């Protein structure tokens, strides 16, 4: 109940959805390397474990 | 552009051995033991689960050769018990199961591999929050983007968890070589200590979600299955005789992390490996989970239970990406849980009633329609016991749990309101319609993905 394959590459095949699926990728991956970068920081702030 | 077949039998197998060794041997090894008591009857349970695992998954390679159906539980529940009971099947494990179990194999993963900068204090519980998160993204997006990535990555850390078990029961071996049952005996309680026990075997059932995906299931299917599960349940029984050999009653009642103090025992300023490889083992097991999730919310919408977007594919790649993103956000969302270790009390009743509901199932469409087909056919007794097993587990736990067993029925029963909706009772505004097929076109713009075909 949707495009078929044919209807599909007819339509999201354009320029502006080309580019819009360019930034929503590159978007994400530099999302996920900012939550990692969020994560390393975390790791350096929290106080470190008492030695025994 | 339907999906190609690519799982071979190593494949499988690693899907299997990969899946379930998991994390349970690592992070629950005390929970049967404070149940069970004493490590005579520990070792036993850890023994009997596996039988129990055996028979219920040989049970599931006469069910799966039977009917040939991706989609496993759900599909094969669909087949005999028809369209309401496969839905709220489908949608237990659509709200609670699928995604729980993969938010608590994250934060283990999360855990075991940061401990070793915070070894004898707590780890930050927000780091260990976004460390599980950064997992299940970095594992759905490898899942997107190629099954011959995934099922590679599937390959690599099945074989590293076996290597680090191969570690701790070899320790074993060295110590035992280098050189008792005080028991809380009630069935009001040994019952947990099997619940515990179980959720460390749960996943036998998951090579049945991609048998549509296997390159030859009626060879592959019920021989991944039999070759895994003895596998499993002999590294599991190895790995417990291991640990009961380092470590005292009172010292794995009190710990946190067997595996750790196995480590820091055994190994001293070596020991930081140990932890590592239990998050490895857990990395594993979020893509199989992964793997085999997306596959069954997939066949859920080709057969007409759950919207139209997730049964699409992404043509160039032939993975499903709409699936795949939808049970990666939908464990996410399990970020905003505090005790979320209390689920799997829910995942194991859960679970096994499915189970039971299947394997009557079994019984019953082998009387009913006899003229099916049967390339492997094992027995009639392996179903009788599994089910009279299973329903003691169920009857005697409820018996025992009344008051979190009934508001676990409300889970249950809220598909009904949705069920009528979506499917049968079907309310149909032809604005709702419209609203409807624009949201899923706007999907397949932004993903760029097609319907399956014949
Ligand atoms: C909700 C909508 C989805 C938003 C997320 C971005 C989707 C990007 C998209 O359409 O991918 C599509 C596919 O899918 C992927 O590329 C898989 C990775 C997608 C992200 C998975 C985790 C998302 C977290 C939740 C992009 O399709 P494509 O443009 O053909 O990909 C070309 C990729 N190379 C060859 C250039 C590398
Ligand atoms: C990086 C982006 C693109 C990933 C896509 C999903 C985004 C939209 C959302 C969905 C649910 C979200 C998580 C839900 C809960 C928590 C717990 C909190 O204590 C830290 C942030 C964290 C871990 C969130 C981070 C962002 C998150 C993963
Ligand atoms: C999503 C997958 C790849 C896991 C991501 C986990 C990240 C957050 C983990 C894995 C290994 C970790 C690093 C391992 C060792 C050190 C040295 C220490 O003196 C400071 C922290 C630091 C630099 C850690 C930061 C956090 C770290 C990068
Ligand atoms: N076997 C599991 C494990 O990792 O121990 C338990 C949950 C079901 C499949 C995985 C998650």
């Amino acid at each position: 109940t949707g495009l078929s394959k044919e209807e599909l590459l007819k339509v999201a095949g354009s320029p502006g959805w080309v580019r819009t699926r360019w930034a929503l990728l590159l978007l994400f991956w530099l999302g996920w390397l900012g939550m990692l970068a969020g994560a390393v920081v975390i790791i350096v702030r929290a106080p470190r474990c008492r030695e025994l | 552009v339907t999906l190609q077949r690519n799982i071979t039998l190593l494949n499988g197998v690693a899907i299997i051995v990969g899946t379930i060794i998991g994390s349970g041997i690592f992070v629950t090894p005390t929970g049967v033991l404070k149940e069970a008591g004493s490590p005579g009857l520990a070792l036993v349970v850890w023994a009997a689960c596996g039988v129990f695992s055996i028979v219920g998954a040989l049970c599931y390679a006469e069910l799966g050769t039977t009917i040939s159906k991706s989609g496993g539980d759900y599909a094969y529940m669909l087949e005999v018990y028809g369209s309401l009971p496969a839905f709220l099947k489908l949608w237990i494990e659509l709200l609670i199961i699928r995604p729980s179990s993969q938010y608590i194999v994250a934060l283990v993963f999360a855990t075991y591999l940061l401990k070793p900068l915070f070894p004898t204090c707590p780890v930050p519980e927000e780091a260990a929050k976004l460390v599980a998160c950064l997992c299940v993204l970095l594992l759905t997006a490898v899942n997107c983007y190629s099954v011959k990535a995934a099922t590679r990555v599937q390959d690599a850390f099945a074989a590293a968890k076996l290597l680090a078990l191969a570690l701790i029961i070899l320790l074993g071996f060295v110590q035992i070589g280098k050189g008792f049952e005080g028991t809380k005996l009630d069935v009001g309680n040994i019952v947990l200590a099997l619940y515990s026990g179980l959720f460390a075997y749960g996943g036998w059932n998951y090579l049945n979600f991609v048998t549509e995906e296997m390159i030859n299931p009626y060879r592959n299917l019920p021989l991944a299955i039999i070759i895994s599960l003895p596998i499993v349940t002999l590294v599991y029984v190895l790995t417990n005789l291991a640990y009961f050999t380092t470590l005292s009653t009172e010292q794995m009642l009190s710990s946190e992390a067997v595996a750790v103090d196995f480590g820091n025992y055994h190994l001293g300023v070596m020991s930081w490996i140990i932890p590592v490889f239990v998050g490895l083992s857990c990395f594993g097991s979020v893509n199989g989970s992964l793997f085999t999730s997306s596959r069954l919310f997939f066949v859920g919408s080709r057969e007409g239970h759950l919207p139209s977007i997730l049964s699409m594919i992404h043509p160039q790649l032939l993975t499903p990406v709409p699936s795949l993103v939808f049970t990666c956000v939908m464990t996410l969302l399990y970020a905003f849980s505090k005790d979320i270790f209390s689920v799997i009390n829910f995942f194991s009743f859960f679970n096994w009633l499915c189970v039971a509901l299947a394997i009557i199932g079994m019984i019953w469409l082998r009387h009913r329609k006899p003229e099916l087909e049967r390339p492997i056919k094992v027995n009639l007794a392996l179903p009788v016991f599994f089910i009279l097993a299973c329903l003691f587990l169920i009857a005697v736990s409820f018996w025992k749990t009344p008051v979190e067993c009934g508001i676990g029925f409300t889970i249950i029963l809220s598909g009904l309101p949705v069920y009528f909706f979506g499917v049968w009772w079907k309310n149909k505004p032809k604005w709702l319609l419209q609203g409807i097929f624009s949201t899923t076109v706007l999907c397949q713009k932004l993903m760029q993905v097609v319907p399956q075909e014949t």
